[PDB]
């Protein structure tokens, strides 16, 4: 449920190269194990496993160093049993990171 | 039934245990035949058998066929269900199996 | 419904039975408790008009069924009352006391 | 089985700011999969694999950077199927690093 994308903030200690993070309410199913969120460009999906099951609270998964394009993503709940829920699908004008990193040397 | 199937393992999705699992050998059945009638559980879907109200004389255990099962709002993973066990005014309720373990350990 | 039990486990329940009339020979009612006498389950099956055919108290010899009741509670002495460990969940309630029908139905 | 925390000794190479660890024996259900163990103060539980079955080995879980204090665990044993077991409960009085770092520069 609630299947958002929220860009990183201007200035933030910590966080350098970091972009928008993904943040969805838990599928009503309760066995779900774990989700498989499927970035357009990597070829493997990040696997977000569901450890502590609270209905009304967000779960999150952030993007670190993806250069700023059309980025489509699908979202999906696995089963104990394997069965995949219908994808849902965001596709979202990613930001460019706005807190780089500090020079060094 | 179908509120709660929701909340259930794929098996046992629309199932129930049957109210009287051995009912009597006479020189109506034959061994064979007796033994292998007697049944587990029902499927709720094609059996309306199974909505009837049993009637329970003495300590005998009972499956519940639920008449209500709805979720809190703003807390949908807190579940209430209703499970109407037996007929009458009966004594009281001994013991609850809650999967196949009774709340009381034997 | 939470982290470990995400699934709904299959209810059941011991009840201890539907109320019975006992009828006593001197004329007093008393349906406190449920009986394990097979006389007192029949006749609360048969002078039921809400579960079972409504046969009237008044079709009924109550001396006859009374005396024909002692018949089914004559105490058996062949086994003691020690030997059963699951006393209370095989319709008895006091360890204490006899329960040592001839025949008992749950 | 033998749900015990045994404490780490006073002085050994590497170790550094690591309390006692935890110990348990494996469950004589033999399809368990991993172990889910809950810390008091960390709000997501450790998750112990299970990969090598031998009834008579100790399984572990070691504990680095938490201060001295109450902490109580809860162990339980996950199935295949999704079940979990009656969650076995440990407070102890947990002890303080014995193993510092060195000082730097």
């Amino acid at each position: 449920r609630d299947f958002k994308y929220t860009p990183t903030p201007g200035g933030v200690v910590g966080a350098i190269g970091k972009n928008g993070e993904l943040s969805w309410l838990p599928s009503l199913t309760n066995n779900v194990v774990y989700y498989s969120i499927a970035h357009s460009g990597h070829v493997n999906p990040y696997i977000v496993q569901q450890l502590e099951n609270n209905p009304n609270e967000r779960m999150i998964q952030e993007i670190i160093g993806e250069p700023a394009g059309l980025a489509i993503f699908e979202l999906r709940a696995v089963d104990i049993n394997g069965r995949r829920s219908s994808p849902v699908t965001l596709s979202v004008d990613l930001n460019s990171a706005k807190n780089l990193s500090v020079v060094s040397n | 039934t179908t509120i709660l199937a929701k909340y259930q393992v794929k098996e046992e999705r629309y199932k129930l245990q049957s109210k009287k699992k051995l009912f009597g050998l006479s020189r109506s059945y034959s061994l064979k035949k007796y033994y292998e009638t007697v049944t587990k559980e029902v499927d709720l879907d094609f059996n309306l058998a199974a909505k009837f109200i049993p009637v329970v004389y003495g300590v005998q255990k009972i499956p519940g066929i639920p008449i209500f099962a709805d979720t809190e709002l703003n807390n949908p993973n807190i579940v209430y269900v209703v499970y109407a066990f037996a007929e009458g005014e009966i004594d009281g309720f001994l013991d609850f199996y809650i999967g196949d373990s009774p709340m009381i350990c034997f | 419904i939470n982290e470990n039990r995400t699934e709904i486990p299959e209810i059941s329940a011991e009840v201890q039975g539907k109320k019975v009339k006992v009828y006593n020979s001197d004329g007093t009612i008393k349906a406190d408790k449920t009986s394990l006498n097979g006389i007192w389950q029949l006749m609360d099956y048969l002078t039921s008009d809400r579960y079972g055919a409504d046969i009237t108290l008044d079709q009924f010899p109550l001396q006859k069924v009374i005396s024909e009741a002692k018949i089914l509670d004559i105490i058996d002495e062949s086994y003691q009352t020690s030997w059963q460990p699951y006393w209370r969940y095989v319709g008895w309630n006091d360890p204490l006391s006899e329960n040592r029908q001839i025949v008992q139905l749950n």
